[PDB]
């Protein structure tokens, strides 16, 4: 399956988490976007910048001090919260070895039904 | 991995504006030059790292810091700052797949610049930032293939607003021999001081904004060129630390300024290869020869008794036609809108001060 299908009910809190494969490089940032061209948030360590019409109310960043994972929680799921959610890791080299930006990206389809 | 070089880039960009009726966004220029680091490679990347005073080891954390700073600009409704960034690359350009996968969500748009690119780009920028008609018709031809737009909007409300009961005083310049302008007046306590900078007396005042750590600093002195040529981020922080509570009779003119300035000179002094198609190495985005030949910024500020409204748009494009403006102000003052936490300089400029000064 190219997309893990997370099925939840109306009103639940969906906790979406992702793990970085590269565990030996400096994570520049961790991004979350709704795949229909909507950027949810950009987390730089414990500083979260929310894009578009997104605030700390419905979606909360739950992994501010854990660098090996990224986790958000969508609260009070509605019918419009369904769709594909994408997590991404932007990382750089820690010792200038292979000077480049490494990028990881994973997707999951959230189905919020009655 | 600090953003000292980031802010100093815009500071130097302002210091190279040979004029006195200036309204400029050092943060907009710095942000454009910093975002240019993602596609840049080789000599262009090295020049950009030099101007930002960063090494290859500090580029990752730097962005991190930047993001955190951006997270501290939309923290209220009384006073806020919205920033948008768009990139427009022609359909014929063969963008590398990794670059597109990484950065296409941060506004990477593809179009045919020969099919009414002006209206399409204006519509995209208006939908993403609310500002309409940002790009002009004479800044896009059938030859342009790359266009980067960086818009910033600052809504401010004075924490201690001016009383509407004010006077209309006559300022004396040489361009306008005597011009009557409304001058807001307020007698209150503020964080200011009167310091000496390289044996030159300068009076500094801070005007905070409601529900935010953003402040408008005002500096008044004899030779404002000396004050301009001696300011850095660290010196600005030190001067802020020298300010304290004291009584002030502030006479601030109710000014409204608009600038449309070509900043290609300073941007090329900082990154020459970025403005040269023979040396422009943006190999991270595409292997096709892409460069930038013109760079402008359109800024505007309006100050009244309630607060400040400022807009700025930095445009890197392939062609444009404009004429420089030169106004010689006598005894002016310098304003700086600064985020007191991140040190970011959102806006700054120079307004003609009345002969009585800002603090009688
Ligand atoms: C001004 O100064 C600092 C900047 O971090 C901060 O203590 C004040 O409010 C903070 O907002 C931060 C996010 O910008 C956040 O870390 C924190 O919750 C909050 N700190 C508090 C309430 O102690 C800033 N003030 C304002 C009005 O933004
Ligand atoms: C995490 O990285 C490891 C090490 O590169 C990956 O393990 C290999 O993955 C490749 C293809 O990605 C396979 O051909 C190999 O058989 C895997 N194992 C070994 C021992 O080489 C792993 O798949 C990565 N996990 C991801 C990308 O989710």
């Amino acid at each position: 399956t190219p997309f893990p299908q997370t099925s939840k009910k109306i009103g639940d809190d969906a906790t979406l988490s992702c793990n970085r494969n590269n565990t030996n490089d400096y994570v520049v940032m961790s991004a979350w976007y709704k795949e229909p061209n909507s950027i949810i948030l950009l987390a730089a360590k414990s500083d979260v910048l929310y894009f578009d019409n997104y605030t700390k109310d419905k979606i909360s960043y739950d992994s501010p001090y854990d660098d090996l994972v990224t986790t958000i929680t969508i609260k009070s799921l509605t019918a419009r919260d369904a769709g594909t959610y994408v997590c991404a890791f932007f990382m750089t080299s820690t010792t200038n070895d292979t000077d480049k930006v490494d990028y990881e990206e994973y997707s999951t389809e959230l189905i919020v039904n009655t | 991995y600090r953003l000292q070089g980031f802010t100093n880039a815009g500071i130097v960009a302002y210091k190279n504006i040979q004029d006195d009726n200036i309204v400029f966004s050092p943060f907009g220029y710095s942000f454009s030059m910093f975002m240019s680091l993602l596609p840049a490679s080789g000599n262009t990347r090295i020049e950009l790292l030099k101007t930002m005073d960063l090494r290859k080891r500090d580029l990752g954390p730097a962005f991190t810091e930047l993001i955190s700073g951006l997270a501290k600009l939309k923290t209220s409704k009384y006073t806020y700052t919205d920033l948008t960034y768009q990139s427009f690359v022609d359909n014929t350009v063969s963008i590398k797949p990794s670059y597109y996968q990484q950065y296409h969500r941060f506004g990477l748009y593809r179009l045919n610049f020969r099919r009414d690119a002006v209206n399409k780009i204006n519509s995209i920028v208006e939908r993403r930032s609310g500002m309409s008609n940002v790009v002009d018709s004479n800044m896009l031809d059938n030859n342009t293939l790359w266009a980067i737009i960086n818009t910033i909007y600052f809504k401010g409300i004075w924490q201690y607003p001016f009383d509407i009961t004010k006077t209309r005083n006559a300022s004396f310049t040489n361009k306008y021999g005597t011009k009557t302008v409304p001058m807001m007046n307020v007698v209150t306590k503020l964080q200011g001081n009167t310091i000496t900078i390289d044996d030159e007396e300068y009076d500094m005042v801070r005007l905070p904004y409601k529900d935010a750590n953003i402040s408008m600093y005002l500096a008044i002195g004899d030779n404002m060129t000396h004050f301009t040529d001696s300011i850095t981020a660290a010196k600005l922080d030190y001067w802020s630390f020298q300010l304290g509570n004291k009584v002030y009779n502030l006479k601030l003119p109710k000014f409204s300024i608009e600038n449309k300035r070509d900043i290609k000179s300073i941007a090329e002094m900082m990154a020459p290869s970025m403005f040269n198609p023979d040396n422009a190495s943006f190999k991270h985005m595409t292997r096709d020869p892409l460069y930038i030949y013109k760079m402008f910024q359109n800024a505007k500020i309006d100050v009244d008794e309630q607060g400040t409204v400022a807009e700025a748009s930095t445009i890197m494009v392939a062609t444009a036609r404009s004429s420089p403006e030169k106004l010689e102000f006598n005894t002016p003052f310098v304003f700086i809108i600064r985020h007191d936490i991140t040190g970011f300089i959102l806006f700054m400029g120079k307004v003609e001060s009345p002969g009585s000064g800002l603090v009688p």
